[PDB]
């Protein structure tokens, strides 16, 4: 049992299985090992870009 | 999920338990009470390995029976204590125990505490012993014709009763020979020095007791002699073979002449052994272990005879018979450990098989009983009967006393106790009388097996003993008429009677002190 | 359930207090029929059919399978009474279960148990202080009479009850034969230093005491002698076999001519040791280790007796009794090995006897000190084992009496007096504690009730008479002699037990009260339970 | 120094051992902070009474929360008055009354069965026990309120 | 009990003692403090900073 | 709390909380759980009233600081040379266990152990590893003793 706020620790322990979700987990782990902050901001931003991308395809 | 306190353990209590044990004791008695008296018939038993035990022995019947009940396990056990102790009376002890236990439930149902009965039982046992010693008869062991009648009176109830006159001679000669006084003043009659050998075939009239021993072996090399008149014998323990040491040895060889020299050194070492044995000039060499082929070559050169791989149980009998003693290292072989008390050595063939004989000893202290007969089953019953006779003779030689047989003693004791109980005041008076009355199951069993009237014969015999001097009157077991035991000539050693009464009383005390049973607690 | 996800079952309140009392009560009911001279015995048959007959309270409980924790506390309660004292292991179990049952009804009424616990402790402390008024001085009584009667009383209710006078004489003589003189002025009686042997056969009245020692072993070889009339005993702790180089040392041969001398030394080193031993006059050799078959020959020619595979504890007692010294090696304060004659034991005779188809060794009249051993005879093995357990109880009782010169009457005279005293004493507390003390006095009264019930008598009339007699002893101090009225079970009447010869050591009543109270308190302090499921 | 502990069961021995281990730890605390405080629930009733007066000073949403914190301290003095078979409402009302007009040592007296001066009963406890208990409690509760979600991992 | 070094010569390394009530707080405190140490070490390597709190995102 | 196997994630922080007080103080391991329990219980009413959890956390910390100053003003200094005060403190933390009856024997023993380990002049901490407890069966609790030496089992 652990209580955390870090956005990279959470994504490491979750057992995702969707192929596209594993790409998002991989960037967050690399970002933590690179500068050590912004793990939550990168994944939210990388997800909000795809949210707008599906609407554009529908047009 | 479930709440428990003892986890699968049964329990019983109350008057059901006391009645349960007694009913189990009587059942064992009912199995065996047909094998008492000269008219006793046989039983055949079946073992897990497929053999057949056609026997009349009381102990032999019970040791082939499997029973779960705790109460029954006691009765089976006291059977073998009697056999190991005095060798005779394994049937009368059981029948008494059942009757002494059965005449007790009468008092229990009349709200009588068991401790009251127990104090009465052991009180009657002391007067039982004193009365027995009073009517004891002294015997003179120097009279051979008297000792033959003692043994004959104990095997007339078995299968060899047809050949009784032969059997008493075999039993008496062996025991008279194994008697041995030694350092200090310890006299013994040990019985591992009286081997019993069975060989099927021939006739039972070919049995004999040898002045010596017999061995199921043969000469190693055929050229060695098979008939010697007065052999000088030596008994060894070690092996005549170049064996390895034990100190983590290894040999490193770097020359041409070291491999062959090492091999030649083993043959010189054996020649050292054989020469040392020859220094004492014997004619027979007996050893426990193997003999190398080389060692035989040197020994046959000096006209010696050798035997391989004899059991340690047989050397100890040979050593006592011939007069030699066993020596382990030949370098310490002397003239005081060479046996010259033999008188013959012979090797015969008994049905496609070689035996070795050492007979005609000057003064042997070990014997080997040879038996011939129909088949294994019959000879198996013969040795069981012979063992009882040789155990009967020994007890006479240690305690030279006799008491009348055929039920005379039981009635004599019964009368003495009854006349004594009327000077007793109190509630213990009643149990003190029922215990004495329980002895009369011995003559009663004899009458029923004969085919007579158990009501008429017993009341006449009880009335007889009421007179002043008739203590020796008993019941004839073949016709069914009250006859005096002086003329008929039936006697049994005092030691047998004492153990029968003592064991019977104490077992009834054990099972009367029970109140409950707990089972299945898994250690 | 809802809250407290624990994966287990929990109970609270009156549920667990009542359940604990029944679990404790059931243990007492098993052994309640084994108390008093009118008690009986039990069998305990396992799954594999092995039978066991005993009424010894500690033995019964140890052989049962129990898993309720409230009952396992009582099973080790009886076990502790065995080690600390060795007698009264059935009285303690009954008392403990009665204290719980009587205290439970006090708790069902709105009484806080911590008040009850404090009431119990005060009663126990005052009772032990009072029990130092019912003291009987051993030296005031005859020395032999007090020991004999104490042994006889502790031997009743057994398989050898009416055989007391025969066995009590054997028991006291054996104990006095092992008396030890220790530091400054303390004596010592180390029981269990007497070897007890069992062998079925003749009746138990023919069991014999041995003035010496007995070994359950037979001589090594047949050719060796079997009786020595003046023994020079040598005790050894090492094997006598052919020597062999240690594991670190190896043997490498490059010259074949040296091989023959190498192999001789293996069998020749042992020969020289034997000749050193036998040159000083040793006739009997005892060894814990083994002896090679070749080494037995040297004893044969020299005419000496030797035994192999002897237990260590046996060797310690013989060495103490015969004056010999146990050797684990031969080296001395210099290089060489020696074996002097000042280090040999001496006994008057060594005989190998025959006892019901097997043989054993007897050592008689050891001169350095005295030692004794007992051989027991019986109908069979189950009956033989019963006297052994019934004799260990007699040895312990005598030892406690000799060490501490004080005895108290038996039959229930102690409990009857204490119940009267506590009931009268509690009236001067003036708080809710008097309720707990009064329950303590009534709980002690269970012992005289149990004795009378087993004898099929009126347990109400008899106990009522005792309370009348003990009351007249506390008041009216002219009749103070009436504090020894006990109980007779044969006739169901009261009788002066001090003159009748019924005695118990004080350390039995004293220790039983303390142990029972502690076990009652610890169980009483539980209000809920949590059981976890097996993994 | 060493101590040998005796007993009749293995259960009693272990519980005797733990009880000794606390008596030792109480003395250790008395060396780290040489201060003594009255027991019997006195520190808790006094804590609640003064916090109630302190809440009235504050204004807004804060006053409610301090009031809730103040009333939470009443649990312990009620719990001791409950286990002894007393009326919890009556006792705590008497306690808060007696602390608001003078003495502060007033507390529950199990031996007498009511409320009396505590120091006359010679029941005290070290200051570090009360301070550390309060400090560790609030730090944990502030940690609990930060939690928002539960997920299952490997 | 720990060995204490005081008044060292260089001091180019250090130790930090963390205290807390639960193992969850101690782990969270240590993991949180790792973020601060790393981002500061990057600042010393490259000392140019950009405003935050949403000021940066709105500009781009 | 350690022996039980609690499964709720928020119920597994209370077992660690009680172990925290044990390490620092060694006493009050039950009371600190009760305080933490009632603070969280009182929080369920505030969240219904509309209070944001962030406000609740900040307000409790305000109350915690006030709680410290009330206790400190309530305390009283203690000097180590006063033996009577130490006995009253030890026996108070000892009469809540099963050995409350035997506290008349253990309480002077416990203080003696601490006074034979430290120097009262410069005592700033106490190490309990120099005091060894040996457990031995047999007898009752009343047979314990303090050994000024060494005890070996083998
Ligand atoms: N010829 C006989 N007439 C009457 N009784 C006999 C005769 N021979 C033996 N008996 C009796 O048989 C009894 C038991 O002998 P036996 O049948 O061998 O059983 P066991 O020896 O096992 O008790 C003895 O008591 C003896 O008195
Ligand atoms: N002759 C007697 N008369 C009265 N009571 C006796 C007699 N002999 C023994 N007792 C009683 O038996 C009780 C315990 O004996 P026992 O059955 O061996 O149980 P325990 O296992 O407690 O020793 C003792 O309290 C003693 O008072
Ligand atoms: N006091 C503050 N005021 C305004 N914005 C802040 C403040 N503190 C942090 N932030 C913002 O919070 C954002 C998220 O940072 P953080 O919560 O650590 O998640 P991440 O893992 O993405 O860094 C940052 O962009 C930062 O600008
Ligand atoms: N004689 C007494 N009278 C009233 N309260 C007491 C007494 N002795 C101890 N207490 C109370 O017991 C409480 C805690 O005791 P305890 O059961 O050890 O719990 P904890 O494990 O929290 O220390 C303390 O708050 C103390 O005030
Ligand atoms: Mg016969
Ligand atoms: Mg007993
Ligand atoms: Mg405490």
């Amino acid at each position: 049992l652990m209580v955390t706020n870090d956005g990279a620790t959470i994504l490491k322990n979750i057992g995702v299985d969707n192929p596209a979700a594993k790409v998002l987990v991989d960037m967050s782990r690399v970002q933590d090992d690179e500068v050590g902050d912004g793990t939550t901001s990168v994944t939210v931003l990388a997800a909000e870009l795809l949210r707008e991308a599906e609407s554009l395809i529908a047009k | 999920p479930v709440l428990v306190l003892s986890q699968n353990t049964k329990r019983e209590s109350g008057r059901k338990v006391q009645s349960g044990n007694i009913n189990a004791a009587k059942t064992i008695a009912d199995i065996i009470r047909t094998c008492l008296g000269p008219k006793s018939m046989m039983k055949m038993l079946l073992d897990p390995m497929g053999g057949i035990v056609m026997t009349n022995d009381g102990n032999a019947i019970l040791r082939e029976i499997q029973v779960q009940h705790p109460a029954a396990k006691s009765m089976i056990e006291i059977s073998r204590t009697q056999d190991e102790e005095v060798g005779d009376g394994t049937t009368s002890v059981i029948i008494l125990a059942g009757e002494m236990l059965s005449v007790a439930e009468h008092f229990l149902e009349q709200q009588m505490h068991p401790t009251v009965v127990i104090s009465a039982y052991r009180k009657a046992l002391d007067d039982m012993i004193s009365t027995l010693k009073k009517i004891s008869i002294p015997v003179d062991i120097s009279d051979s014709d008297m000792m033959l009648n003692i043994i004959n009176s104990s095997i007339t109830t078995k299968a060899i009763s047809r050949w009784s006159s032969l059997a008493c001679n075999i039993a008496l000669d062996a025991v008279k020979m194994v008697q041995f006084e030694e350092n200090g003043r310890k006299e013994i009659d040990i019985k591992k020095y009286a081997r019993v050998e069975k060989i099927p075939g021939g006739i039972i009239e070919d049995s004999c007791v040898l002045r010596g021993v017999m061995i199921n072996k043969d000469v190693t090399h055929p050229r060695m002699r098979r008939y010697i008149k007065n052999p000088r014998i030596v008994l060894l323990d070690s092996s005549l073979e170049y064996k390895k040491g034990e100190s983590q040895t290894d040999i490193e060889i770097t020359r041409e002449e070291d491999f062959t020299r090492i091999l030649q050194m083993e043959e010189e070492y054996i020649q050292q052994l054989c020469e040392d044995i020859i220094q004492l000039k014997p004619d027979v060499v007996i050893t426990e272990k193997g003999i190398s082929d080389l060692a035989q070559h040197y020994l046959m050169r000096a006209n010696i005879t050798a035997i391989r791989r004899v059991r340690k149980t047989d050397n100890n009998r040979i050593a006592r018979a011939c007069g030699a003693r066993i020596v382990s290292r030949p370098e310490e072989l002397r003239e005081d450990d060479v046996g010259t008390g033999a008188g013959l050595l012979e090797i015969k063939k008994i049905g496609d098989e070689y035996f070795t004989f050492i007979t005609d000893c000057k003064d042997p202290k070990a014997c080997t009983i040879l038996l011939r007969g129909a088949s294994k089953e019959i000879l198996s019953e013969v040795e069981r009967n012979l063992q009882d006779a040789m155990q009967v003779c020994r007890n006479v030689l240690l305690d030279p006393q006799l008491v009348p047989g055929g039920g005379a003693s039981e009635m004599a004791v019964a009368h003495a106790l009854t006349e004594k109980s009327k000077a007793m005041t109190g509630v213990e008076q009643w149990p003190y009388r029922a215990v004495a009355q329980a002895l009369e199951v011995i003559p009663r069993t004899l009458i029923q097996n004969c085919g007579a009237s158990t009501i008429r014969l017993l009341t006449s015999l009880r009335a007889k003993h009421t007179q002043e001097n008739c203590e020796t009157w008993g019941v004839n077991g073949e016709t069914g008429t009250l006859v005096d035991m002086k003329e008929l000539g039936i006697w049994e050693p005092l030691a047998v009677k004492l153990q029968t009464y003592k064991t019977a009383v104490e077992t009834a005390v054990l099972l009367l002190r029970i109140d409950d049973i707990v089972s299945g607690h898994k250690k | 359930e809802g809250p407290l996800s624990v994966f287990g079952d929990r109970s609270t309140g009156e549920t667990i207090r009542s359940q604990n009392v029944m679990a404790a009560a059931s243990i007492a009911n098993i052994v309640k029929s084994s108390l008093g001279p009118v008690g009986l015995d039990k069998m305990l048959v396992d799954d594999i059919g092995d039978v066991t007959i005993t009424n010894d309270g500690a033995t019964i409980l140890k052989l049962l399978e129990v898993e309720h924790p409230a009952a396992k506390v009582l099973c080790e309660l009886a076990d502790l009474q065995d080690k600390e004292v060795g007698d009264g292991t059935t009285s303690v179990v009954i008392i403990a279960a009665e204290l719980l049952k009587n205290a439970d009804e006090l708790v069902k009424q709105k009484i806080h148990p911590t008040s009850v616990i404090s009431g119990y402790r005060l009663a126990c402390k005052e009772a032990v202080r009072y029990i130092n008024e019912n003291l009987i001085v051993n030296t005031d009584e005859l020395g032999r009479d007090c020991l004999i009667n104490a042994a006889k009383t502790s031997m009743s209710s057994k398989i050898i009850g009416i055989n007391g006078d025969f066995f009590a004489n054997m028991v006291v003589d054996a104990v006095l034969a092992i008396k030890y003189t220790d530091i400054r002025g303390q004596p010592r009686y180390p029981v269990n230093s007497v070897n007890i042997l069992k062998a079925h056969g003749r009746s138990q009245m023919e069991s014999m005491l041995i003035s010496g020692y007995a070994l359950n072993c037979v001589v090594g070889s047949q050719g060796m002698p079997k009786r020595i009339v003046n023994a020079k005993i040598a005790c050894l702790d090492f094997s006598l076999q052919k020597t062999k180089m240690k594991l670190g040392v190896q043997v490498v041969i490059t010259d074949p001519e040296k091989l023959d001398q190498i192999r001789q030394r293996e069998s020749d080193i042992t020969k020289e040791r034997i000749q050193k031993i036998l040159a000083t006059g040793a006739n009997v050799i005892l060894t814990t280790g083994g002896i090679d078959d070749m080494c037995l020959k040297y004893f044969v020619e020299a005419g000496a007796m030797a035994v192999r595979r002897v237990l260590k504890r046996d060797l310690k007692r013989i060495a103490k009794a015969s004056g010999a010294t146990i050797l684990s090696t031969l080296a001395n304060l210099e290089g060489e090995e020696t074996f002097e004659a000042a280090m040999l034991g001496q006994a008057e005779e060594v005989v190998q006897e025959r006892i019901c188809d097997d043989e054993l060794i007897l050592i008689k009249n050891t001169k350095a000190r005295t030692s004794a051993s007992i051989i027991l005879r019986g109908a069979n093995d189950f009956m033989c084992d019963e006297m052994e357990r019934s004799l260990h109880d007699a040895l312990c009782v005598v030892k406690r009496v000799l060490e501490s010169k004080s005895v108290v009457p038996g039959g229930g005279a102690v409990e009857a007096a204490l119940s009267i005293y506590l009931e009268n004493y509690a009236t001067s507390m003036g708080s809710r504690e008097q309720l707990a003390i009064a329950e303590f006095a009534r709980s002690l009264l269970v012992i005289p009730n149990t004795l009378a019930v087993n004898a099929a008598q009126d347990s109400t009339d008899l106990v009522a008479k005792l309370r009348a007699f003990h009351n007249e002893a506390q008041v009216n101090p002219e009749r103070k002699n009436l504090k020894w009225i006990g109980l007779d079970l044969s006739n169901g009447k009261p009788r002066d037990n001090k003159q009748a010869g019924v005695f118990e050591p004080t350390i039995v009543k004293v220790k039983s009260l303390k142990f029972a109270t502690e076990a009652a308190i610890t169980i009483l302090r539980i209000d809920d339970l949590i059981k976890l499921h097996p993994e | 120094v060493t101590i040998v502990v005796r007993g009749s069961n293995k259960l009693v021995i272990e519980e005797a051992e733990r009880s000794i281990h606390d008596a030792l730890c109480v003395i250790r605390c008395l060396v780290k902070k040489r201060a003594l405080i009255a027991g019997g629930g006195a520190p808790e009733i006094e804590l609640a009474l003064r916090l109630t007066e302190y809440s009235r000073t504050l204004s807004g949403m804060e006053s409610y929360c301090v009031r809730a914190f103040a009333d939470a301290m009443e649990v312990i003095p009620s719990t001791l008055a409950e286990n002894a078979g007393l009326n919890p409402i009556s006792t705590v009302t008497e306690l808060r009354n007696r602390h608001a007009q003078g003495e502060k040592t007033a507390g529950i007296n199990v031996r007498k069965g009511g409320i009396s001066n505590i120091l006359e009963e010679l029941v005290v406890q070290p200051l570090l026990v009360s301070v550390s208990a309060l400090t560790l409690a609030t730090e944990t509760v502030r940690s609990i309120l930060k939690i928002d979600d539960v997920v299952n991992t490997r | 009990k720990l060995i204490h070094f005081s008044g060292v010569a260089l001091g180019e390394a250090c130790t930090i003692v963390l205290r807390g009530a639960t193992q969850q707080i101690l782990d969270e405190a240590e993991r949180s403090l790792h973020d601060a140490l790393c981002v500061l070490a990057q600042t010393v390597k490259d000392s140019r900073t950009v405003y935050g709190g949403g000021c940066s995102e709105m500009l781009m | 709390l350690k022996q039980m196997q609690v499964l709720h994630p928020a119920a597994r922080m209370l077992v660690e909380l009680s172990k925290a007080q044990d390490i620092e103080a060694g006493d009050g391991t039950t009371s600190v759980v009760i305080i933490a329990g009632s603070l969280l219980d009182s929080c369920t009413k505030l969240l219904q009233k509309g209070i944001h959890p962030t406000i609740i956390s900040e307000s409790f910390q305000k109350a915690l600081e006030k709680g410290i100053e009330i206790l400190t003003d309530m305390s009283r200094p203690v000097e180590l040379s006063d033996r009577e005060t130490l006995l009253n403190s030890a026996t108070t933390s000892l009469n809540s266990k099963v050995v409350s009856q035997y506290s008349s024997l253990l309480s002077p023993m416990s203080v003696n152990a601490v006074m034979k380990v430290i120097d009262p002049a410069t005592a700033t901490s106490v190490d309990l590893r120099d005091i060894k407890i040996v457990k031995k069966l047999g007898g009752t609790i009343d047979d314990c003793e303090l050994v000024e030496g060494l005890v070996l089992t083998q």
